[PDB]
């Protein structure tokens, strides 16, 4: 803010943001990147993680291999956990009758909870790795894009506690409800 | 039911030289941790990922893996490198340990 | 971070038995298990409980005969199992479990462990 001319001023005007979240009638998912790694949603009571390296944690042969929403009731014990996992795939775009499926854990198991997708760009999903890109790209404003094209790139989801220093922006959710369709917002 | 077979059982090295231990599985298998254990006590700890060292291990030892066959190897080892190693794995119920492998120093 | 075992001994081929295993460590947040080790150096792990107690999962070598419950208060875990047989007389250890590396949820602290001895 300064003088310019000879009788004009400039000077700026800040929108704030927490009053903003903390104020909307329902509770809104909100997307974060922390660091130039972590990706983080929060979605209700869901505070997942984000992180993409090529480790194999989960292997097809012996898993549960998700196909349908009425399948991940085999995963998670808590119905918030499913309703985050469901929206964000198909907010990223995964309709889920012509797509390879993606792999979870038998909730039984002691192993906690936790999901992966594969999205190397090989020959075979290609196609899917670019449409995640582009998901990932839409989603997420500064995308580090990691596991660049190579041998193997496998992203993984994973329960945290929800760290108290994301900047909370509002672009991601506008584009989270834009590419969501039919996003059931509770509270 | 993975079921895990250990290669050789039994290990003679010299003061100071490189060694390998195979590890094969049945099936394919993803990742797999490596225990030690010497006589009289419990089991510690040893690599975690087929390519973390534990918390306290010198700067000899590394592994490795791929599909079903994995290895271990020492680069230069001293007589401390003597007792007995266990493979693990945890992809399908029920976790399944290896026969364990013996090393000892000639 | 320590581990103390009771409750080992000799007994008869058809009986029942209460394993006691923890200091150091807050432990209501890691996940514990049970290990058996033949006296041929052979393990295999019997009782697994997930860090809340909702969830407990034993091998189908004990499912319906050995069963595991934490008292957190008190810090330590009741393993009570029934029908003893001679196949197991072994000794088993009570160890830790909790998160190395970003995915890898692997055992930790071996306990010094007890042994059980059918006879
Ligand atoms: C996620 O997708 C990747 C895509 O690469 C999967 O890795 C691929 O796994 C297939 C399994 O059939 C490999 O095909 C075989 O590979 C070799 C030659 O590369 C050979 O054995 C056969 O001729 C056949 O082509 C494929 O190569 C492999 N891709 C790479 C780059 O190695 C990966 O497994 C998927 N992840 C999950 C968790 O399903
Ligand atoms: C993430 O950022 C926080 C806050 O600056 C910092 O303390 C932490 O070390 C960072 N972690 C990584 C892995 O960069
Ligand atoms: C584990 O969950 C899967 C997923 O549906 C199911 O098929 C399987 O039967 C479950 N395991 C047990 C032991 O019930």
């Amino acid at each position: 803010a300064f003088k310019i001319g000879l009788h004009t001023e400039f000077q700026t005007v800040s929108f704030s943001m927490v009053g903003l979240f903390s104020n909307n009638p329902h509770d809104l998912p909100l997307l974060c990147t922390l660091n130039k790694s972590h990706l983080y949603i929060k979605g209700g009571n869901a505070s997942f993680k984000i992180s993409f390296d090529d480790i194999a944690v989960l292997l097809p042969e012996y898993d549960v291999i998700i196909q349908h929403p009425a399948d991940m009731s085999w995963c998670s014990k808590s119905d918030d956990q499913i309703w985050l996992s469901q929206w964000f795939m198909n907010a990223v775009g995964h309709d889920w009758y012509l797509d390879p499926p993606f792999l979870c854990r038998n909730r039984t198991k002691t192993e906690g909870f936790i999901f992966q997708v594969n999205t190397s760009k090989t020959g075979i999903n290609e196609n899917y790795a670019k449409k995640f890109k582009t998901g990932m790209h839409h989603l997420y404003r500064e995308y580090p894009d990691s596991c660049l094209d190579g041998k193997l790139c496998l992203m993984k989801a994973q329960p945290t506690s929800w760290p108290l220093q994301c900047p909370l922006d509002h672009v991601n959710t506008l584009h989270f409800l834009t590419r969501g369709k039919n996003i059931q917002l509770p509270r | 039911q993975i079921v895990l077979t250990q290669s050789p059982a039994i290990m003679s090295a010299s003061p100071g030289e490189k060694v390998t231990i195979t590890c094969s599985a049945s099936s394919i298998v993803s990742y797999m941790h490596w225990f030690q254990q010497k006589p009289g006590t419990s089991p510690k700890l040893w690599i975690y990922g087929t390519s973390n060292l534990a918390s306290g291990v010198p700067a000899r030892f590394s592994g490795s893996g791929s599909g079903t066959s994995y290895s271990l190897t020492i680069s230069r080892m001293e007589a401390e490198d003597a007792a007995t190693y266990y493979c693990q794995q945890r992809n399908s119920y029920p976790p399944t340990f290896g026969g364990g492998t013996k090393l000892e120093i000639k | 971070v320590a581990l103390v075992e009771s409750g080992g001994g000799l007994v008869q081929p058809g009986g029942s038995l209460k394993l006691s295993c923890a200091s150091g460590a807050s432990f209501s947040n890691a996940g514990m298990s049970w290990v058996r080790q033949t006296p041929d150096r052979r393990l295999e792990l019997v009782a697994a409980i997930n860090r809340d107690g909702d969830i407990t999962y034993h091998p189908d070598s004990v499912k319906g005969r050995f069963t595991i419950s934490r008292d957190n208060a008190k810090n330590t875990l009741y393993l009570q199992m029934s029908s003893l047989k001679s196949e197991d007389t072994a000794m088993y250890y009570c160890a830790r479990e909790d998160y190395y590396g970003l995915y890898f949820y692997v055992m930790d602290y071996w306990g010094q462990g007890t042994s059980v001895t059918v006879a």
